[PDB]
DNA sequence: AGCACAGGGAAATGGTCTGCTTATCGGTAGAGTG
RNA sequence: AUCGAGAGGU
DNA sequence: CACTCTACCGATAAGCAGACGTACCTCTCGACCCTGTGCT
């Protein structure tokens, strides 16, 4: 509540702290969150979609070939950006209006 | 401003041109073009993509 | 170091219509900061 | 082959000087809450967007 | 800026896809910091999915002031939209 | 140290000239060779 | 003794949690330790009263 | 008496587009003459 | 760290 | 009171200069001088 931040890497016994409404906690982003995601040139409205994450093994973005084409991408190279929305409003946004179906 | 015309440049002690505020302010790198229209931007990942 | 949010992407996330997607990218995940101004002359104050 | 690769090397940067020219001229033109299409000043642009 | 009556507004019975976003968002915010929640509860625990539910049940108590270009405005209720 | 400065210079900043005249003087006569792989640098020795 | 009477302005921000019928005792009751209709600030939650 | 080393040092000459600054030049307008 | 140069990626 | 020689403010262009230039990303490699003057 008073803006101090606990790292809980370095302290000694962060599994033992009772959690009190209105703290925040900075959890890793799971299964299903959104993210907006992004190739350049941005040449349109297109090339930042919104996408649900699906966490999983192996060091690239994973992506579903038919929306390749909005991103002008493929797969000889071509590295994308992820951005992870930080907020309620922002995530609303993304899932309400950003999202690849509705694109 | 150092980018004046007709004048000899405020060169630096390595044979440099200074950086003038105009400079600073000018530009992609400038301010208003590298700084203000555009950020680096924290939470954010990059990486290659498969299908 | 973060990945830059250039031109192109702010023209992309306008076009979208999402404005506190830009807010955020823009203010609160790259520099946000506050500052103190005189309502009488509108410059940056001494605050403490 | 040859010039087609110059005609992609030199195209990419007209086509993105281009775009940034176009955004610029019409990034605070949007529709308002009365059906009139206006720019950041309130001129009036259409009456309707799309006619 | 003067506000206009609920007999005279012009503009759009129906909640903008700008306006449903805005208010998502908004609701879901308020909510992530206690805000009393004013649907009945099945074990969600995301709170953007709550606003979504009180949206459907047209319990969110938020209003929307659409601006004129002159400056009037008008308040439409979440409940109200369409 | 007037001939072996001035070599020395040129050819390890690339920077073709006298250090004092460095905007005037051409630029990237001299690359580090690039050593990764036979070929390259055989195509790195013949380059124009 | 001049005593005047004047009317005043005051912007109260006021949390998520105390949105609920009892809003306007609270802000009241504030006024008084230290009603418009209440603006939710973009990014925040909260809503402006003046 | 020759070099460290901080003080005192700047020099041989080697694309179309707009808005400013100059020459140009009519079209009258004085009248200077008649 | 800053600045400059170069090599590359899509 | 028919004239034709210079004053005008106009416009004309004239040559001038000055001003502009895709996005994002990865890495490597190099970076003053000249002379007074105390020391020994």
């Amino acid at each position: 509540d008073t803006g101090e931040r606990i790292d809980l890497r370095y302290h000694k016994r962060a599994g033992d702290i009772p959690l009190r409404y209105g703290w925040r906690v900075e959890r890793h982003i799971r299964d299903g969150d959104v993210v907006i995601f992004n190739r350049q040139p941005s040449l349109h409205k297109m090339s930042m979609m919104g996408h649900r994450i699906r966490v999983m093994p192996y060091s690239t973005f994973r992506l579903n070939l038919s929306v390749t084409s909005p991103y002008n991408a493929d797969f000889d190279g071509d590295e994308m950006n992820m951005h992870v929305p930080q907020s309620e409003e922002t995530r609303a946004e993304i899932q309400e209006i950003t999202m690849v179906p509705k694109q | 401003d150092n980018e004046i015309a007709g004048q000899p440049q405020a060169l630096q002690k390595s044979g440099r041109p200074l950086k003038s505020i105009r400079a600073r302010l000018k530009g992609k790198e400038g301010r208003l073009r590298g700084n203000l229209m555009g950020k680096r931007v924290d939470f954010s990942a990059r990486t290659v993509i498969t299908g | 170091g973060g990945l830059r949010f250039g031109e192109m992407e702010r023209d992309c996330q306008i076009s979208h219509g999402c404005s506190s997607v830009l807010r955020e990218r823009l203010f609160d995940c790259s520099d946000a900061y506050r500052v103190i101004v005189c309502d009488i002359c509108g410059l940056i104050a001494i605050a403490s | 082959g040859r010039e087609g690769l110059i005609d992609t090397a030199v195209k990419t940067a007209e086509t993105g000087y281009i775009q940034r020219r176009l955004v610029k001229a019409m990034e605070d033109v949007m529709v308002r809450y009365d059906g009139t299409v206006r720019n950041a000043m309130g001129d009036i642009i259409q009456f309707a967007y799309g006619e | 800026g003067k506000a206009v009556a609920k007999e005279d507004r012009t503009t759009t019975p129906y909640m903008t896809k700008y306006e449903r976003a805005r208010i998502l968002g908004t609701r879901a915010l308020q909510i992530s910091m206690n805000a009393p929640v004013l649907v009945d509860l099945e074990g969600e625990t995301d709170p953007l999915q709550i606003a979504m539910k009180e949206l459907a049940q047209k319990k969110i108590p938020l209003l929307v002031r659409r601006y004129l270009p002159d400056g009037s405005y008008e308040d439409w209720s979440v409940a109200e939209l369409i | 140290n007037i001939i072996t400065n001035g070599l020395r210079y040129s050819l390890a900043t690339g920077n073709w000239g006298d250090q004092k005249r460095s905007m005037v003087n051409r630029v990237g006569v001299s690359q580090v060779l690039n050593r990764y792989t036979f070929a390259s640098t055989l195509s790195h020795l013949r380059r124009t | 003794m001049p005593f005047f009477l004047k009317e005043l302005s005051l912007t109260i921000s006021l949390h998520p949690s105390y949105f609920g019928p009892r809003m306007q005792d609270y802000l009241k009751a504030k006024l008084l330790a230290d009603i418009d209709k209440g603006r939710v600030v973009p990014g925040q939650g909260f809503a402006e009263f003046e």
